[PDB]
């Protein structure tokens, strides 16, 4: 905390006040500082999703690798992550261990989704547009940014009607048609 | 009033800087060439030579008997300074008491010593360092990695116990 | 400041671009881009006449009258080698068809 | 002749560089007006009047400080409010340089043996007001020990085969720990019966035996010929 | 050369346009050719890769300096050819002291 | 071969003027200046150890 | 292709032929013209210019 | 094989790939050992040597 | 140079459309009224333009000249390097004839 | 809601914990307020560590490290639900107790 003498360092090596051991080196933190998390929880409560998905790959790699219990289980748990976007293929079974990951389920939020449909700037700003309710799936608005958005369900992914951001996107390209509201 | 998309602050391991790995918040130097130096000649240098010895020079020496003095005066036809760093006779007096007759034999009075001023007893990196550093010694060496490091640089001329005598190799006025 | 850095623009533009005044003198390389802070000066010869001592490098220069006519020659061969093939060559060429 | 040059900062503090068509080596003129050596001046109108201060031209095929400057040291100690002593001030050519290097708040003692330069030094240093000339013979420090104390830097360009001995002394007496050696070898001069990478080796050993640790060198081969510039720092307890 | 005469490794000249067809002035020989075929490839690969862009578009697309950019009549984008670090139109106390 | 070898040493010691920075006996008249620039970012000495 | 022929039996003598031009690009007669005599048709591997010299080696 | 289940399975796998590597593999990168500390392996060493 | 049709890079998206200004038709009141010295100074900019593309094509010529430089060593470089890459296989192979 | 109070060792700091979620480290004999946070879920206690620089709030359930200008520095994944929290100043050991009917002392040097 003073930046201690050598002896000093010498003799208390293991002190340090801010990384712990327990903190796994701050990912929490650090993935959601990547991903624009608003609340604490998300990570753990997805970090136990991948605890149940990482548990059942390796009960179900323990299995002769010939029988199609196995076989069965193994794709149906792999289309399912696939279709949700959490994989991004299901080419082979040692995604299901290495490959799914707090990351991955964060990535498939919704302002990332947005992000990467280029539909914000970043995900700060999708996640302050989505708060301020722009931004809806399908028919209905869609007001929090946890929102997890699978592979059928961002072709949805627009703005409303009558926002101002798709007034002034359409009025930028100057095909503004102020007869359906924007 | 209120901000939007509003975060808890947490500490920032990337950028916080008061933590280990985040401690560390021109004038080029290109050595000149040698003026002692010709292409690859070194026309400086002229008897009486100041000859470098290291250790397994030394054990070769005496389990070829050669002389030191002798050897080289035969060997280059001139005069020598045969000369033993604190380096060498630390590693001599290291190797043990197996190696009694190298270390008096290495602590003679015509063997002139320098005094080097570096931490620890490496003798080649000593070596190494202070013929770079000047290009008006020989080293007399018998280590493979050490031959291989003075015959790549430039201007140093080399002896090494081969055969019955010393033969010497980058010198090119030895007849 | 900026009311001395734009009266001084040119001389600074000469001794960046030294290694172009003289095809004799092949300055080693450096880029000296211009210092934050500096100062023109004059050299004192102690006890070139009156007549030509000048306020800039370029008058010097521009009173020079061979330079003027290395500038000269050197310019107008870039000069032609860079108009070499491109528009009015492939209009002559277009009307050298349509001629005949 | 009469042709502008700019003056721009060196990397070292204190020295500048005249560029124009072929650029010069330039210090401040702690006596503005008159040149001690006859060598070219530059005169700048720094803007109350804007006021005329000037800058003098540091010759290097006669300054082998100048030499050791533009073949490229990196760490002169030298520098803007120092005290250097320097050791064979042979007249005042090379220490008029030194002193407005250090510039008006530093201290620079010219030690010279030879009572004709040292009748130019005295002369020279009425007009430099921090040139302290002191005629003694360098080799017996006690005799100036009354005169001076605790040099930041020491220059040393004295053209004695006891070189190293000398410097030892007056470094010992009068310079402060990690305090700066500059030392200017001469092979010929010491001795002619070697060659030069020799004797320049064996004075870099003398140095670090008395414990001034060598950290450069410098041949300044296009201006001298078998000179060589050593600097190093005075360690006083432990060279490594 | 190692077993090559020099009168072996002679320098075979090149030949002119026909004195008849020389208004379409320089028969082009092959290092000619491919100094047109290169360029007209590149120049292909990129128009290749603008038309890819504006097939992938995605019209919901939101970038916050719409608000300055702004597109013409016929689609295109204005490109205010003086700076975009001053302002076109200068203000009645700026032409006053200006003329 | 005489005039051989005196001509590959015409071009060995220009070529040495390209490596080291040659003695070439001392300044021939007035100093003029540097003549081919000063660079006070390089530092062309041999640090020790 | 203009004048190598000097008339449609001739080209139809020497269809499917392969030629080139002498910036070395390839190509292939193609088809004897109707209105002019001795013209065809030749499709060759990429834009062949107006400067150049089409040629059929024969022997 | 096509019968043994869990623990028993993983540790035959990695036992026969263990085996079938060590030919051609570096013998300093085919075994390398749990990074575990200096007072706890030898801990564990003592203990299982009684 | 590159002529990317207007069909094209009006649906381009916002990060890629070009940035392609008019020309000015109209003689604007700036332009009319900016002053240019004359004389002394037309000769200055003439000088300063000689030097400053005299400059430019002289670096241009010296980094072309450079870049066949290298080239041709590179070229060696490669014949060196598996020359000696040959010589390393084989006395490997030796090595472990010999053990 | 109901302010939970508790000082510093000497008499410089003050730390109140609002049932609701209101935390704040303030200089209570100057005006200072050196970290004010709301952590949205219901905390229960907090304590300073060793000094006014590091303090540990028992929030919902996890228990939680704040340096001194509010931070997070650390979740304790263990002291599932504090509601007790107390401090060894001599021996740096953070106490725990709660609804869980476990103690649970967390050395805060090495963590
Ligand atoms: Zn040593």
């Amino acid at each position: 905390v003073r930046k201690l003498k050598h002896h000093e360092q010498k003799l208390l090596k293991k002190v340090d006040f801010l990384e712990w051991k327990q903190d796994q080196g701050h990912r929490d933190t650090q993935v959601m500082r990547t991903y624009h998390i608003q609340n604490r929880e998300d990570y753990h409560k997805y970090n136990r999703i991948c605890g149940d998905i990482r548990r059942l790959a390796n009960k179900l790699s323990l299995l002769p690798p010939t029988d199609p219990f196995r076989r069965k289980h193994e794709q149906l748990l792999l289309d399912k992550l696939y279709a949700m976007g959490v994989l991004t293929t299901k080419s082979k079974i040692s995604d299901l261990e290495n490959k799914v990951t707090v990351s991955a389920i964060c990535r498939r939020r919704l302002p990332v989704i947005m992000h990467r449909l280029k539909m914000a700037e970043t995900i700060q700003d999708a996640v302050k547009f989505i708060e301020q309710g722009h931004v809806r799936v399908g028919p209905n608005l869609i007001n929090d940014p946890a929102y997890l958005v699978t592979r059928n369900m961002e072709d949805y992914v627009t703005w409303v009607d009558n926002s101002k951001i798709k007034k002034t996107l359409l009025r930028y390209r100057n095909q503004i048609d102020d007869f359906d509201f924007s | 009033t209120r901000k939007f998309g509003l975060v808890k602050r947490t500490l920032n391991t990337k950028k916080d800087q008061r933590l280990k790995k985040n401690q560390e918040n021109l004038t080029r130097n290109i050595p000149q060439v040698s003026s002692a130096l010709f292409f690859q000649y070194n026309q400086a240098i002229k008897p009486p030579y100041q000859v470098l010895i290291d250790t397994n020079f030394i054990n070769f020496s005496i389990q070829k008997k050669v002389d030191i003095v002798r050897g080289m005066m035969d060997c280059l036809l001139a005069k020598c300074n045969p000369l033993i760093t604190d380096c060498v006779m630390a590693e001599l007096e290291k190797l043990g008491p197996k190696y009694r007759i190298a270390l008096k034999l290495a602590r003679d009075p015509r063997i002139k010593r320098l005094s080097c001023s570096h931490k620890g007893t490496y003798a080649d990196d000593c070596l190494v360092h202070r013929v770079l550093q000047h290009k008006c010694y020989i080293v007399a060496t018998n280590d493979a990695g050490l031959k291989q490091r003075i015959r790549k640089i430039p201007g140093i001329p080399l002896m090494s116990v081969g055969g019955h005598a010393y033969v010497i190799e980058k010198l090119p006025d030895v007849f | 400041d900026d009311n001395m850095r734009r009266e001084v623009q040119r001389d600074l533009l000469l001794i960046k671009h030294r290694a172009a005044l003289d095809p004799k003198r092949h300055y080693k390389k450096q880029r000296w881009e211009v210092p934050e802070r500096f100062a023109i000066g004059t050299i004192i010869e102690d006890k070139m006449n009156r007549k030509e001592r000048k306020s800039t490098i370029l008058e010097t220069l521009m009173g020079d009258e061979a330079s003027n006519k290395y500038f000269k020659r050197k310019y107008n061969e870039i000069q032609e080698k860079s108009t070499s093939g491109r528009k009015a060559h492939y209009k002559k060429m277009k009307e050298m068809r349509k001629k005949r | 002749g009469g042709a502008k040059v700019v003056i721009e900062p060196h990397r070292h503090a204190g020295v500048y560089i005249a560029r124009g068509k072929e650029d010069l080596l330039v210090t401040k003129n702690m006596a503005p007006g008159e040149s001690v050596y006859g060598e070219k001046r530059i005169s700048v109108e720094e803007p109350v009047p804007p006021t005329k201060v000037e800058y003098r031209v540091w010759n290097p095929f006669r300054s082998k400080l100048a030499a050791g400057i533009m073949g490229g040291l990196d760490e002169l100690f030298i520098a803007p409010g120092k005290k250097v002593l320097y050791l064979g001030a042979a007249s005042g050519t090379s220490v008029s340089h030194v002193s407005d290097v250090v510039g008006p708040e530093g201290v620079v003692y010219a030690v010279e043996f030879s009572h004709r330069p040292g009748r130019e030094l005295i002369s020279m240093a009425k007009k430099r007001p921090n040139i302290i000339p002191i005629i003694e013979d360098a080799r017996h420090p006690q005799k100036y020990r009354m005169l001076i104390g605790m040099v930041d830097c020491v220059f040393a360009d004295v053209a004695q085969p006891d070189q190293a001995r000398i410097i030892a002394l007056n470094s010992h007496m009068f310079l402060k720990d990690q305090g700066g050696v500059v030392i200017s070898i001469k092979a010929n001069c010491i001795d002619s019966t070697v060659d030069a990478e020799t004797v320049f080796a064996r004075e870099v050993q003398k140095l670090r035996e008395e414990r001034i640790k060598p950290l450069e060198q410098l041949t300044l081969e296009p201006y001298e010929r078998d000179h060589c510039i050593v600097v190093g720092r005075y360690m006083r307890s432990g060279l490594k | 050369a190692k077993l090559v005469h020099d009168v072996q490794k002679k320098q075979h000249r090149e030949r002119s346009q026909l004195t008849s067809r020389s208004r379409y002035g320089f028969l082009e020989k092959h290092k000619d050719y491919v100094k047109r075929a290169q360029d007209f490839h590149r120049k292909q690969s990129t128009l290749k890769v603008l038309r890819e862009k504006a097939k992938e578009r995605n019209p919901d697309e939101y970038y916050h300096a719409m608000h300055s950019r702004k597109t013409d009549a016929k689609g295109l984008l204005i490109s205010s050819r003086h700076g975009d670090e001053e302002d076109e139109s200068l203000s009645m106390d700026q032409v006053k002291l200006l003329k | 071969s005489r005039v051989k070898k005196r001509k590959k040493y015409q071009k060995a010691q220009k070529k040495l003027k390209s490596v080291r920075a040659v003695y070439s006996g001392g300044q021939s008249g007035v100093y003029e200046g540097e003549k081919t620039g000063i660079k006070k970012g390089l530092t062309r000495s041999v640090k020790f150890k | 292709i203009k004048d190598m022929f000097s008339s449609a039996m001739e080209v139809a003598r020497f269809e499917g032929a392969q030629i080139k031009t002498v910036s070395g690009i390839r190509g292939e007669i193609k088809r004897a013209l109707s209105k002019p005599e001795g013209h065809y048709r030749a499709a060759f591997e990429d834009k062949i210019l107006m400067s150049d010299i089409v040629i059929l080696r024969s022997w | 094989d096509d019968q043994v289940i869990g623990k028993a399975r993983s540790r035959t796998l990695e036992m026969r790939l263990n085996r079938l590597s060590r030919v051609n593999g570096h013998q300093d990168k085919i075994n390398k050992l749990e990074k575990v500390p200096m007072h706890i392996r030898r801990g564990m060493i003592d203990k299982h040597v009684k | 140079g590159l002529k990317v049709p207007k069909a094209v890079q009006k649906e381009l998206p916002f990060k890629s459309q070009i940035h392609q200004m008019k020309p000015q038709k109209k003689k604007t009141y700036m332009a009319k009224r900016a002053v240019v010295l004359g004389g002394d100074e037309k000769k200055a900019r003439s000088f300063i333009q000689k030097v400053l593309t005299i400059s430019k094509a002289k670096d241009s010529k010296r980094k072309e000249q450079k870049a066949s430089q290298r080239k041709e060593r590179l070229k060696k470089l490669a014949k060196m390097e598996e020359e000696k890459s040959q010589r390393d296989k084989e006395k490997k192979k030796e090595y472990f004839a010999q053990n | 809601g109901p302010y939970h109070i508790k000082y510093a060792k000497n008499g410089t700091h003050l730390l109140i914990t609002g049932r609701k979620g209101h935390v704040a480290s303030m200089d209570w004999r100057k005006g200072q307020l050196r970290a004010e946070l709301f952590l949205n879920e219901t905390c229960h206690s907090a304590t300073y560590l060793q000094n006014e620089q590091y303090f540990a709030v028992a929030q919902k359930k996890y228990t939680f490290i704040y340096d001194h200008e509010g931070t997070e520095l650390h979740r304790l994944k263990q002291h599932i639900e504090a509601r007790h929290l107390d401090f060894l100043p001599y021996h740096y050991l953070l106490v725990t107790a709660g609804e869980t009917g476990w103690l649970k002392y967390h050395d805060v040097s090495t963590g």
